[PDB]
């Protein structure tokens, strides 16, 4: 049909490019010296160029990881600690959405019932004693495959999409509805979004608070970010002028914005969580590149 | 003008004798209409 | 029990543009460089 | 499909097809993200029409998407869309040496701008912005900035004094001038936040530095000292001297507020530093198309 | 794409051995460029020849970035990382590597202890300081206060002072910042740096004061009286000389700004601190890391 058949042939050539990329020839002269086994082995000979995203295996101690052992896809943080066992500790994006001041008392006390025992409470006390947050704990990637053992192992993505292995139901990031917002003159311009996470810090005259924000725009530029970002963030600005001086904690700045990765604007979908029957509203973004940049701080 | 004619229509060799001196020619423009590409350039690939 | 009945499924129908009535105002011809083209044109010698 | 091919709805000629044969590799941008472009958001003339105000195409060209010009057949006009960090051939534009090694903005069209020569066809221009280095960049962006902080100072012929005098700057044997600023609101708040960081530069500088410019004075003798000298003799709204300098068991407090100090100075460059688009590897001897390694 | 470094002079045993034992490791190179002398090799072409850290900062942050692969009989193989892809990075620097750590490149510390990795008839091989991000920082500022209090005199804690300085500790690896008494050994003297540093902060004040005599009477609210109490607070009692001031040539109040926007591009180098690898996992005992490549 002259049509039909030349889109066959690029399905093949797309077919054989993957086995390209997949298995390589080998130039040894197999001297017919092994077993079936080894010859099956030798004549495809896998190697791993074919995944294309970067993982990390985790250890952490399962108090901290209480819904997010059950829902795929998740912010972690690493804590370090000053003590030297488990010198790094990793932590639930919600777990820190806690202690985050823009989120509500219903939403925080819920999630503080998902999140009450003894491990919590001594880790909650730790990051509230250290002076500022961003760089005692730190962004580090989007939760695929828990465990549940003793010392629970997660994978973590650093780039690429969000998957295990076998290149299935691959997940999306999974971020609570308080927290987000999208400051743009118009939601969701014309494509695919850059997101975004801010850290934003309070001082209600006692002490500082945090809290954590998550921005969709189409921009790409960190400087338009930022200046799209002070133009929200205008009032705590100035309230902030007035407090560094006076303060003598080691911060220099009122928030930091960093890169999540990409994701698609056709693919954010609403839902809710629920573990223990609370139900909390989320919005689930559902294919992600992750692409992590550096910190950008504003003052 | 003409130039993706010259780079692809077949040509008449010459003699290297007469071909000697060609870089500084062209580069103290002695010549009116040169097209000089340092690169492998596609441009004679574009045929419209 | 539980049934679930037979699982159906539509038929999209096939579109020949040849068959469609807008193809006796149409005139369709393959040219292999069309997309090499810059510009086609007629030129029409009218006398009085 | 990384590949976007321009279609023109205007007709064309066959001097404008061998002016665009001649203008091959030319970074292009659009904003449209479709697989196929048109002539209608080919370029950025559909925004210089716009009130021509240069930080307002600066502005839009920051949010704008690159592409490269690639073979121009028929009346259609591929463009690929170029991929993070790696290799790119680039024939250039700006008026300049183009040494190798450095980064490369890409900048609004300055608008000294005669004979639309690569092209003008059925009211539609070809509006390309050029290419640049990213030290001439921060510098013309520091003359907007300063244009909006003495525009501010409300004058007659005291702008003119100012302006001819500032504009035409020569970077690398270069003569440059961007005419015609009308100073709109829009400059105003980005330097709001300048002003508001050198007052927080003032408020949380230590003691170690304003007596650190007296002590070398003191101790040693320059060029770059004397000019400094004739500045601050020079300046004489400020005296606030705090006469103990002492920092017995200071260290820490010192140490953030020059962390404080080094932010803030973090953020006013920020402000004026542009986005490098391309970093260069290999360069033609005409100077005229270069290779880069990046994507933003 | 690969680079082939050939080497000048003979080789020892030993130094072979020092580069099996080094055979992943981070070079800088000038020049993007496939054929390469082992006298454009490294950095110390750069340092110990040149300006003395602005100049430092600089140029690290515009060299291009290679990593050693193999070692063959004579040559070196470098490969110059890709973005958004992995490498791997042996642990040169005293500080301990973890996961997920953003990681980047510092000017190295002026160590004649160091053992000079290889020193081969008056060239020697310098490699700058793969470390964390939040260490940077610090050793940046540890490094301003040294060579800011460094040229004031008649302190009589002075020592102790430097001493308090030069000691950081960091996950409980400690080090000593070689920049003590002005041993003069290598200082990198930062005199550029401070005295630009200290030229903002003279000028500023007095650039937004008179930017405050303008534009502010209705709309800017949230700026002027901020500005009143920022520049209040601190400099309480100031115009000490006025009277025959509160002028301005305008042309002086240009070359006002200009200068004091012009030495903040000039700080630019220790501006930011891009993060050229970030670590995913570790290998046990702390010796090699695989990490990606970003910058």
């Amino acid at each position: 049909m002259n049509s039909k058949s030349s889109a066959r042939a690029a399905i093949v050539d797309t077919v054989e490019a993957v086995k390209k990329r997949k298995y390589i020839s080998i130039e040894a002269g197999t001297l017919n010296n092994v077993v079936e086994k080894e010859r099956k082995f030798l004549k495809q000979f896998l190697s791993g160029r074919e995944n294309l995203r970067i993982a990390a295996r985790v250890f952490t101690p399962c108090e901290l990881l209480a819904p997010e052992l059950e829902n795929l896809g998740m912010l972690m943080y690493r804590f370090e600690t000053d003590v030297d066992n488990p010198k790094i500790l990793f932590v639930g994006l919600f777990f820190l959405c806690s202690n985050a001041f823009n989120v509500s008392a219903c939403v925080r006390t819920a999630l503080t019932t998902m999140y009450t025992n003894s491990m919590v409470d001594n880790v909650l006390s730790m990051i509230n004693t250290c002076k500022y947050l961003e760089d005692k704990v730190s962004l580090f990637g989007v939760t695929s495959l828990v465990s549940c053992g003793s010392s629970c192992l997660l994978s973590c993505v650093m780039q690429g999409n969000v998957y295990d292995a076998n290149k299935e139901n691959i997940h999306g990031l999974t971020v609570l509805k308080e927290i987000f917002l999208e400051p743009d003159w118009e939601p969701r311009q014309h494509s695919t979004q850059y997101v975004y996470v801010v850290h934003v810090y309070k001082e209600v005259l006692s002490k500082l608070q945090y809290g954590i924000y998550v921005v969709l725009t189409s921009f790409q530029n960190e400087d338009l970010v930022v200046d799209i970002l002070r133009q929200y963030f205008e009032k705590e600005r100035f309230l902030f002028l007035n407090y560094l001086i006076n303060s003598n904690t080691t911060l220099s700045y009122f928030g930091s914005v960093q890169r999540i990765g990409r994701c698609a604007t056709e693919d954010i979908k609403s839902g809710f969580l629920q573990y223990r029957g609370i139900t909390l509203p989320v919005i689930k973004l559902e294919n992600i590149f992750v692409d992590l940049s550096e910190k950008k701080v504003f003052v | 003008e003409n130039w993706q004619a010259t780079e692809i229509l077949p040509k008449i060799e010459a003699p290297l004798n007469i071909f000697n001196d060609i870089k500084t020619y062209t580069a103290e423009q002695l010549f009116d209409n040169l097209r000089i590409y340092f690169g492998d350039d596609p441009s004679r690939y574009n045929i419209s | 029990f539980e049934a679930l009945l037979g699982i159906y499924c539509n038929k999209i129908e096939w579109i020949n543009f040849f068959t469609t009535p807008i193809a006796v105002a149409a005139n369709v011809i393959r040219f292999n460089d069309v997309s090499r083209m810059t510009l086609g044109k007629v030129l029409f010698f009218i006398q009085l | 499909m990384e590949t976007v091919y321009c279609t023109f709805d205007h007709k064309l000629s066959l001097s404008d097809i061998s002016t665009l044969c001649k203008l091959m590799n030319i970074v292009i941008p659009i904003p449209a993200h479709h697989h196929l472009i048109g002539s209608g958001n080919l370029g950025l003339y559909p925004i210089v029409s716009s009130n021509k105000d240069y930080v307002h195409i600066r502005n839009v060209l920051r949010t704008m998407v690159v592409t490269i010009l690639q073979k121009v057949e028929g009346n259609q006009l591929v463009l690929r869309k170029p991929m993070t960090g790696q290799q790119y051939a680039i024939k250039n534009t700006g008026p300049f040496p183009w040494e190798k090694g450095d980064t490369l903005t890409l900048i609004p069209p300055l608008s000294t701008h005669s004979e639309e020569k690569l092209l003008k066809l059925g009211d539609w221009e070809l509006t390309v912005p050029l290419v640049v280095p990213t030290a001439i960049a921060a510098e013309i962006n520091i003359r907007l900035l300063c244009i909006g902080l003495i525009a501010v100072h409300r004058e007659y012929n005291e702008m003119q004094t100012i302006i001819d005098e500032l504009c035409s700057i020569q970077y690398r044997d270069v003569l440059i001038k961007l005419p015609d600023i009308v100073n709109d609101k829009q400059s105003m708040y980005s330097m709001k936040t300048a002003c508001i960081s050198l007052s927080m530069i003032t408020a949380m500088a230590p003691d170690i530095v304003r007596t650190y410019i007296d002590r070398l004075t003191l101790e040693d003798h320059s060029m770059l000292l004397i000019k400094c000298q004739e500045l601050l003799s020079k300046r004489t709204t400020l005296s606030t001297q705090r006469c103990g300098q002492l920092h017995a068991t200071d260290i820490k407090d010192e140490l953030k507020k020059i962390k404080s100090v080094l932010t803030m100075i973090d953020q006013i460059n920020s402000l004026t530093n542009e986005k490098t688009y391309f970093v260069v590897c290999d360069v033609s001897a005409d100077n005229r198309m270069a290779t880069c390694i990046y994507k933003n």
